[PDB]
């Protein structure tokens, strides 16, 4: 599954996060590499991170749970069914498709707000067609 | 009226920009403004936060059903 590199890697990533050095990351950690990048999270999001990703419970990550969580198989470990019904809350009545329009309007301006950049990429690769009319379904594939 | 409406979209969108993240020359890096240049430490420290808020989404969505 994982090759000796990709592990290597997750431990170079681990150490940026782990500034201290003591195997552990802190929702404390967490939000001073967050704000490097120029985010501003609270303390509820950083705690949400670190609970899914904390196994034990303790409130810190070590290094097997960040691997644990590096590693998951975020295409076949149920993740599809759940986008797809991500996707039917504004599926076009029963459909299986959506508008380009459509998509655009949630993307943009409902959750995370995408940029209108980010939404051409989504666009464009999930029209297979170029008719205005993405099935998700088979986006739901190609992310996976 | 219908809350599955934000969790729903927020999934969709960290499920994306997990999946266009592996692409290094994809619009998504073009989001951090202050970033001066981007370099390869952000990049990896990046990629860990959108799959933490991507777990984070799913579990928001899951919770709203
Ligand atoms: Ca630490
Ligand atoms: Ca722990």
């Amino acid at each position: 599954q994982l090759t000796e590199e990709q592990i290597a890697e997750f431990k170079e990533a681990f150490s940026l996060f782990d500034k201290d050095g003591d195997g552990t990351i802190t929702t404390k950690e967490l939000g001073t590499v967050m704000r490097s990048l120029g985010q501003n999270p609270t303390e509820a999001e950083l705690q949400d991170m670190i609970n899914e990703v904390d196994a034990d419970g303790n409130g810190t990550i070590d290094f097997p749970e960040f691997l644990t969580m590096m590693a998951r198989k975020m295409k076949d470990t149920d993740s599809e069914e759940e986008i797809r019904e991500a996707f039917r809350v504004f599926d076009k009545d029963g459909n299986g498709y959506i508008s380009a329009a459509e998509l655009r309007h949630v993307m943009t301006n409902l959750g995370e707000k995408l940029t209108d950049e980010e939404v051409d990429e989504m666009i464009r690769e999930a029209d297979i067609d170029g008719d205005g009319q993405v099935n998700y379904e088979g986006f739901v594939q190609m992310m996976t | 009226f219908n809350r599955q409406i934000p969790a729903a979209a927020s999934l969709i969108q960290t499920a994306w920009r997990c999946y266009a993240a592996e692409n290094p020359d994809s619009s998504t890096w073009k989001i951090y403004i202050r970033i001066s240049q981007l370099r390869e430490h952000h990049r990896a420290t990046i990629k860990v936060i959108r799959r933490m808020q991507y777990f984070v989404a799913k579990k928001k969505f899951q919770q709203a059903r």
